[PDB]
């Protein structure tokens, strides 16, 4: 009973903004480990982001200081801000509920992704 | 023709207004370092308040068995003077030097990089244990702060106070020490928070919880060396008693099986499962308020400020409640001012979890009193702190310290020593290695807080068990 939509994904100028929503149902944000790939055609999927259930925030080295990754408890929702956009951020971005113990994933629930893609 | 100001000798007056005065500062220093050390690991970037679980077992709890051994192996090749500033100096010049020097240079010294490799490496569970790593000067500074409230409170103060006092001034003045060391805490807890209140002058730049904390471990030197001048005072103009020991010199030469002689009397094997049982069900119920707490207030000074406001409110109710004592006492009984610590732990926790747990249908309530659910978690585990610690210190320290009186005056030196260092962090130890067997079992405490009060309730259940059973005992030495 466990999904993540995504949102907020569009067209913009380099050096633009975005703001990728994640609504989640059937698990509180807060309790959760969350964290936003990125998948362009050609390369594999990249990991962006991670946000914590102590709320600590982990980034990639191309995306740390331009991208911010939070959440809303009450709107049980995972926003990853994406400032100072490059035309390298084209991708589609997966938001990703997870749960692991050394090597054995306890759950992995996916979203469907959400095309960003960054004009020149 | 000695005066007696106040009905009370002017001989005497030199003798206790200092050791009131000490006992104040002692507790004004802890009063600033427990709370700063809550703020120093549990706010701290990649940390929660589940490193508390991993800090009290791993790093804490061996941390005061090695200076039982230290504190102990000192004992014996310095005089009681020296034995005070060298375990009390280097606590004022760790403390001071942590405000001005240690602090700025965490950034350099704390591998925040390989902890996070490590924390991907083995996921989301594991992030207090592989916090310790993280900030491991930070939990430096909490088994520091957490040895001085169990050495310098309990075993330098108390091992000096109950030197140079008769036994009748100890059962006269100790009820007035803990009565002016809670003023220590309402005026140490504005203290936290005034100097945790951010300046916001030099909002960008300059840390605003640095200069907050740089003044506060400056109160720690300066209210700490009044501690060594409080010292050095009645030392040098108070005439020291030297009463006359009953036992012989002998007891000597023992440091594997003074363990096994405090083992072996079936008085401190209550006394120490009184000691225990309080510090797991404390640590099993306050583990999770500061999850709570970091939950609510995520920046270092908010959760100082609260930390200075929960420190006053303690103060004030630890005092109310210590001149409550003097008649509960009197009136029913050592069995049951014994029994009302557990109990009013156990339903304040019971309370507590039965609004983490079954207290989001009851959210109405929370929304009537203008709160959220997490900030009516945060004020009820407050409550349960300040009910349960001012009962502590109240009823079951007294009633502790009413239970050594009929030993050997050997026994009890290097056993309430012991019982102290090794028994309040094992306590808590214990409490804390069962929420961390329930986190790494569960993943998160939050997860585990069903189990938490199951067990609160075995704890309990022995806690009076055990306490009765000392009752039973504590009746059988008296007609
Ligand atoms: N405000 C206080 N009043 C009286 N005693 C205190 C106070 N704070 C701490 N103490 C004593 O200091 C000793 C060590 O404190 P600590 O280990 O922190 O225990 P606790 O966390 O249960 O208060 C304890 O015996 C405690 O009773």
């Amino acid at each position: 009973e466990v999904q993540l939509v995504e949102s907020g994904g569009g067209l913009v100028q380099a050096g633009g903004s975005l703001r990728l929503s994640c609504a989640a149902s059937g698990f509180p944000v807060d309790e959760a480990y969350m964290t936003w790939y990125r998948q362009a055609p050609g390369k594999e999927r990249e990991w962006v982001a991670a946000i914590y259930s102590s709320g600590y925030t982990r980034y990639a080295d191309s995306v740390k200081g331009r991208f911010t990754i939070s959440r809303d408890n009450s709107k049980n929702t995972v926003y990853l801000q994406m400032n100072s956009l490059k035309p390298e951020d084209t991708a589609v971005y997966y938001c990703n509920v997870k749960d692991y113990v050394y090597n054995t994933y306890l759950y992995d629930y996916w979203g469907q992704g959400t095309q960003v893609t960054v004009s020149s | 023709a000695s005066p007696k100001i106040f009905g009370v000798e002017v001989a005497t007056l030199k003798k206790i207004i200092p050791l009131g005065l000490m006992f104040f500062c002692i507790l004004f220093n802890y009063t600033i370092l427990r709370d700063t050390k809550d703020v120093l690991v549990v706010t701290a970037k990649g940390s929660s308040a589940e490193i508390i679980p991993f800090l009290k077992t791993w790093v804490n709890l061996p941390m005061a068995i090695g200076f039982m051994l230290l504190y102990t192996k000192l004992s014996n090749v310095l005089s009681k003077k020296a034995l005070f500033y060298t375990v009390i100096v280097p606590f004022i010049i760790y403390f001071g030097a942590f405000g001005f020097v240690m602090y700025p240079l965490s950034n350099y010294i704390h591998p925040e990089a390989l902890a996070d490799k490590l924390l991907t490496t083995l996921g989301p569970r594991f992030m207090g244990p592989i916090a310790i790593l993280r900030i491991w000067s930070f939990c430096l500074f909490y088994v520091m702060a957490e040895l001085w409230g169990s050495v310098v409170v309990s075993v330098l103060f108390w091992g000096f106070a109950n030197q140079i006092t008769t036994v009748d001034e100890a059962k006269k003045f100790y009820p007035l020490f803990g009565l002016g060391a809670n003023v220590a805490l309402i005026f140490s807890g504005r203290t936290v928070k005034y100097f945790s209140n951010l300046r916001k002058n030099l909002g960008p730049g300059v840390d605003g919880w640095a200069v907050s904390l740089k003044a506060m471990m400056s109160i720690v030197v300066g209210m700490g060396l009044a501690i060594c001048l409080l010292y050095w005072w009645v030392n040098r103009y108070v005439p020291l008693p030297t009463r006359s020991k009953n036992k012989k010199e002998k007891p000597k030469m023992g440091t594997m099986e003074s363990l096994k002689f405090l083992v072996s009397s079936p008085y401190i094997r209550d006394l120490a499962t009184l000691v225990v049982a309080y510090g797991i069900s404390i640590n099993l119920v306050e583990v999770t308020w500061k999850s709570k707490l970091k939950a609510q207030f995520p920046s270092p000074n908010e959760y100082s400020a609260f930390m200075g406001d929960f420190s006053t409110c303690t103060g004030v109710a630890t005092f109310t409640m210590m001149l409550l004592s003097q008649y509960v006492f009197n009136k029913y009984g050592w069995g049951v001012a014994a029994k009302i610590t557990p109990t009013v732990l156990l339903l304040t926790g019971v309370a507590f979890f039965s609004l983490i747990l079954f207290g989001g249908p009851f959210a109405p309530l929370v929304a009537k009193l203008g709160m959220t659910p997490l900030l009516a978690a945060v004020y009820v585990g407050a409550l349960q702190n300040i009910f349960s610690k001012s009962a502590k210190y109240s009823l079951f320290d007294p009633c502790k310290e009413m239970a050594y009186i009929p030993l050997d005056e050997d026994t009890k030196v290097k056993g309430k020593a012991a019982i102290d260092v090794v028994c309040n962090p094992l306590g808590k130890s214990g409490g804390a290695l069962i929420q961390q067997f329930m986190i790494l079992s569960f993943g998160s405490l939050a997860n585990s807080t069903p189990y938490l009060g199951m067990i609160l309730l075995v704890i309990v259940t022995a806690w009076l068990a055990a306490a009765k059973s000392l009752e039973g005992q504590f009746n059988s030495l008296r007609s």
